[PDB]
């Protein structure tokens, strides 16, 4: 081979946009769940 | 006093349950098996924040349900170790009136409704402050003084 | 395998946090006699009253 | 009083249709033909949601319909089989007071005006919780306590 090795790290091709989309969706769901948890925790902590 | 709806829940009597409104209510720190051998089989939801635990009252004993209310005007209220006074935002009893094992005693207004449930309290000399759960409009609350302990 | 495993575990943690939030935002209404849960909160937290 | 009509069946009465205001109240679960000939000929609009059948009273000839009201202060009322007591959001009676076959009986206040029509009851031991069709300021409502059976 004339070139070097493919790459030692994370040189996956474009159309890794699929990876970006799935990770972003999962992150959005986790962020929404965490926001709901913290808002209900704030509401319950205000209550006394 | 003039109406019995309480039940104990352990062979060694420590804590008692009440039939208030539409819930059977028992404080959390006490442990045991509620008598009559059907209520203890009910599904109980608990909350360590409020030291409370509840369950839906079976239709069999809806007639035995005790009336309840949310207003707590300043005055005197009565429980099974005598009388209490809701003075200055606190429930207070004379020192020595309460002792371990007395959680779950309701506190009544003069009309026979329930306005409180005792968990314990602390003493300052001749008097004793109470740790009690109560419900305002639509939401229960818990009030505790300094240096109290479970009863 | 690693990516699929963690992502499903992430959504499991999210659904668990949602369940915990529902529990801690609904138990005050469950303990209180009278059962005055509003229609909006019943729909949001997916609970039903005792008269419906 | 005496403004109500029994809805008749082949050999017995199964319910009671009451005249309120300008509407011929009648519960929907009960079936029959109604005793009075003219009333049997009216078009009865139904609703499974509220378990009701009502039609416009021939007010040109029926000028004796019972008065009604929307307020329900807690207290004591009567329903021709005893006295119904109000509490919270339930109607309670002595356990044996209520019977099947007498559903649709209007219940009045102290001033002789109807406030609710009983559909059925649930025996809670000492008391019986009544499932009634009442109305607030604007619209009807169906209060159905747990385990209430039709009458
Ligand atoms: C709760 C669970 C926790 C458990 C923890 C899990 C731990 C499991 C793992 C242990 C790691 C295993 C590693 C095995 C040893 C291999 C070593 C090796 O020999 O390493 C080969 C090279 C890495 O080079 P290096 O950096 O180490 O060298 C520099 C070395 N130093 C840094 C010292 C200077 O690796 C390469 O280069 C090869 C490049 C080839 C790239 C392949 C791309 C694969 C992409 C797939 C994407 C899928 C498509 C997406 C479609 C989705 C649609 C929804």
């Amino acid at each position: 081979a004339s070139h070097t090795t493919l790459g030692v790290q994370d040189i996956s091709v474009t159309a890794m946009s699929w990876v970006q989309k799935i990770t972003g969706g999962v992150g959005l769901v986790v962020a929404v769940a965490a926001l709901i948890l913290i808002v209900v925790l704030c509401v319950s902590f205000s209550r006394h | 006093n003039d109406c019995i709806f309480e039940v104990k829940h352990e062979g060694k009597v420590t804590g008692y349950a009440c039939l208030v409104g539409d819930k059977v209510m028992k404080p959390a720190h006490v442990k045991g098996t509620i008598d009559n051998a059907d209520l203890a089989k009910l599904a109980f939801k608990r909350s360590s924040k409020y030291d409370l635990e509840c369950a839906q009252i079976p239709v069999h004993m809806k007639s035995d349900a005790s009336k309840f209310t949310h207003e707590k005007p300043e005055g005197y209220y009565n429980w099974h170790h005598g009388a209490v006074q809701y003075s200055g935002g606190r429930f207070t009893i004379p020192t020595g009136a309460g002792k371990p094992g007395d959680s779950g005693r309701p506190i009544f207004d003069n009309k026979g409704r329930v306005v409180a449930i005792v968990l314990g309290g602390a003493n300052e000399g001749a008097r004793t402050a109470l740790s009690v759960v109560t419900w305002n409009k639509d939401i229960v609350t818990k009030i505790t003084p300094e240096g109290a302990e479970e009863w | 395998s690693v990516a699929s495993f963690v992502l499903l575990s992430m959504v499991g943690v999210a659904v668990g946090m949602c369940m915990c939030a529902r529990r801690r935002c609904i138990t005050p209404y469950e303990l209180t006699p009278g059962a005055t849960v509003p229609f909006l909160l019943s729909l949001i937290c997916c609970i039903r009253t005792a008269k419906a």
